[PDB]
């Protein structure tokens, strides 16, 4: 199909945006980690 | 307002903070960056958001009630080992339980608040002995008081 | 122009860093190329079966430098602007989204829709939605 090559840039952006919402939630948790490592190492 | 200070109440004496921001007190304030540090000397683990925003509303030299606004604002009381832990299995694609080191430093490096090579590199020479890396172990660690 | 081009390039590359280890499988790199905007056949990357972020942003400035991808994937509706008018279905683009794509919602291809057609027209306007999206 024609419309494929459309579809699938169409798809990867919203696939990226998936990630992005998965990893909002994640990483404020990745932050806390990073403040006890720097706490860790004063 | 009410519960970041009953958390500072309960996690830091206040004996010892007030001792340690005399330390460093220069005419009875310090600096916001000073202020991050003392926190983490008295236990307490502030980001670097923290600080930006309180300098934001607040200024950037701290008397003793601002520094103890400021700590207050860092005792992060809703801080528990499975959210960490659920931080780095994100990347763990099997929940298996472990990290290389290249996946811990590349995390630790990119992602949020990241750290420079010189911070994880001390951080690694302590914790990052194998390359297959426990990481609730290292949360755990991370996280006794 | 450019840190912009960049800064797309390494966002996408650490959405798409699922394990996070700092190198995307060839997979992972073309979805990552094409959620920039960006058409991209599955065997026409360039790069080896790792890929570190420097030879993505490498591929990246040798493929903005000789088109304007945006203006590429705009070109991609034009078989199907059946009035010549700069526009197509909406109604078209739903369907078509519903046989083709396996990782969207149905929820999720309604939102892409609402997005491209907010007034509810029946016609998506593409240039001025490629532009949004990207
Ligand atoms: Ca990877
Ligand atoms: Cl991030």
């Amino acid at each position: 199909s024609s419309w494929e090559p459309l579809v699938s840039v169409l798809e990867a952006y919203y696939a990226g945006r998936r990630h992005k919402k998965q990893l909002l939630k994640k990483t404020p948790f990745i932050i806390r980690a990073q403040a006890h490592i720097r706490r860790h190492l004063v | 307002d009410e519960d970041m200070q009953e958390a500072l109440e309960e996690m830091v004496e206040a004996d010892e903070m007030y001792a340690r921001f005399n330390a460093r007190a220069s005419g009875g304030k310090v600096s916001t960056g000073d202020a991050m540090i003392l926190a983490r000397q008295l236990g307490l683990a502030p980001s670097y958001a923290d600080k930006q925003a309180f300098e934001e509303k607040s200024g950037d030299n701290l008397d003793y009630a601002s520094f103890q606004k400021f700590v207050g604002t860092s005792t992060h009381p809703e801080d528990n080992i499975e959210d960490l832990v659920e931080a780095f299995a994100y990347f763990d694609v099997s929940k298996h339980g472990y990290l290389t080191r290249k996946q811990m430093g590349n995390i630790l490096m990119t992602y949020g608040e990241p750290l420079t090579t010189e911070e994880f590199n001390a951080l690694a020479a302590e914790y990052f002995t194998s390359d297959q890396i426990d990481y609730r172990q290292f949360c755990k660690a991370m996280l006794e008081a | 122009h450019m840190s912009s081009v960049e800064q797309k390039a390494r966002e996408a590359f650490k959405l798409f860093d699922r394990n996070g280890d700092g190198e995307l499988t060839h997979q992972e790199a073309v979805l990552a190329v094409r959620s920039c905007g960006i058409p991209l056949r599955i065997q026409e990357l360039d790069l080896p079966e790792q890929v570190t972020y420097p030879q993505f942003r490498q591929w990246m400035m040798n493929r903005v430098a000789r088109s304007d991808p945006l203006e590429d994937l705009i070109k991609l509706f034009a078989p199907f602007d059946r009035k010549n008018d700069g526009t197509i279905s909406t109604e078209e683009l739903a369907q078509v989204m519903k046989t083709l794509c396996s990782s969207m919602t149905e929820e999720d291809i309604d939102h892409l829709i609402k997005q491209a057609d907010p007034n509810n027209s029946g016609n998506i306007k593409y240039a001025e939605f490629v532009h949004q999206c990207f």
